[PDB]
């Protein structure tokens, strides 16, 4: 599994619900 | 970032900007692992000295006066001991602030990768400050990101006709050509992510070299599920 850095509390959170999701084109 | 958008305030919570203090100029990019470390590429802090370098974070658009941005100083610097400056391997560093950095739903840290996963074919996520094509004026004030596809190290070490991609490195491109969406010159030792189904985000990859830029080669990554153990034995040794 992945490394524990961040003991603190949760890691990888964005506000956005939709944070990243930029379309991504199959070619 | 090369073919992306403007990234909303705060989209990429973790996002880092290296600068040098004197200047506050921006030359790299950095990922907040926890409330006293982030991640960055070793050709972007090899012999940087830590009282001349500058962590902001809660940034998103520099030229703008803002309550949530954050000046650290630096504490201490970690560049792999086995970088290789010729073949880019090794092109992990990890950054320690003097002081711990406050986290709120505008400023926190990313998950680290699952070493156990190459990441072959993932949708992936890339910001950063960094010129928006090769030879650019660097840099824009507002963050951007862009959206790219994780290739097979075969695929990408394919293309590098005269470059050796090393099981270390993991690359990133369009899938349109290689001419799109790229990472360049100012998102170096930034994020490479990938996002779960619940949204959540995990790096698994440090701008960390290319060709050009969307000049038809991949963009190319260190790849952090190979440097885990590295990165936590010197965040928790130090
Ligand atoms: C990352 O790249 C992978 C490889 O892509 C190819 O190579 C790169 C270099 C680039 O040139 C791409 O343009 C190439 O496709 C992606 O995996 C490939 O995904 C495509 C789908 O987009 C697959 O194809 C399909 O193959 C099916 C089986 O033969 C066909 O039925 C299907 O045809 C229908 O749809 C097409 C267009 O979608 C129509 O034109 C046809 O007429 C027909 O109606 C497609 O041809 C291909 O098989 C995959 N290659 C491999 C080796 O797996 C990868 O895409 C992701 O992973 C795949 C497995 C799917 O889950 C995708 O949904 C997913 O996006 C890219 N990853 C990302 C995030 O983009
Ligand atoms: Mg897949
Ligand atoms: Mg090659
Ligand atoms: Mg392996």
């Amino acid at each position: 599994q992945p490394p524990v850095w961040y003991p603190g509390g949760q890691c990888g959170v964005s506000q956005y619900s939709d944070a990243g999701d930029m379309e991504l084109p199959p070619g | 970032i090369v073919g992306g958008i403007e990234a909303r305030p705060y989209e990429f919570p973790w996002q880092v900007s290296v600068r040098r203090k004197s200047s506050d100029s921006h030359f790299c990019g950095g990922s907040i692992i926890n409330d006293r470390w982030v991640v960055c590429a070793a050709h972007c802090m090899q012999g940087e000295a830590p009282a001349l370098v500058s962590l902001v974070v809660g940034e998103h658009d520099s030229s703008a006066a803002s309550t949530v941005r954050q000046t650290h100083d630096v504490d201490s610097i970690f560049v792999n001991e086995n970088y290789d400056p010729a073949t880019l391997e090794n092109d992990v560093s990890v950054i320690k602030t003097a002081v711990a950095i406050t986290f709120d739903i505008n400023v926190g840290p990313i998950c680290a990768p699952d070493p156990a996963n190459d990441y072959v074919y993932r949708k992936s996520q890339c910001s950063g400050w960094g010129t928006i094509n090769s030879g650019g004026v660097c840099c824009p004030a507002v963050l951007r990101y862009v959206t790219l596809n994780i290739t097979t190290n075969a695929f990408c070490d394919a293309v590098y006709t005269s470059d050796t991609i090393y099981d270390d490195m993991i690359c990133a491109t369009d899938n349109t050509g290689m001419t799109d969406r790229d990472s360049c010159q100012g998102d170096s030792g930034g994020p490479l992510s990938v996002k779960d189904g619940s949204g959540i985000f995990s790096l698994v990859g440090i701008v960390s070299w290319g060709i050009g830029c969307a000049s038809g080669y991949p963009g190319v990554y260190s790849r952090v599920g190979f440097h885990a153990g590295w990165i936590t034995d010197t965040i928790t040794n130090n």
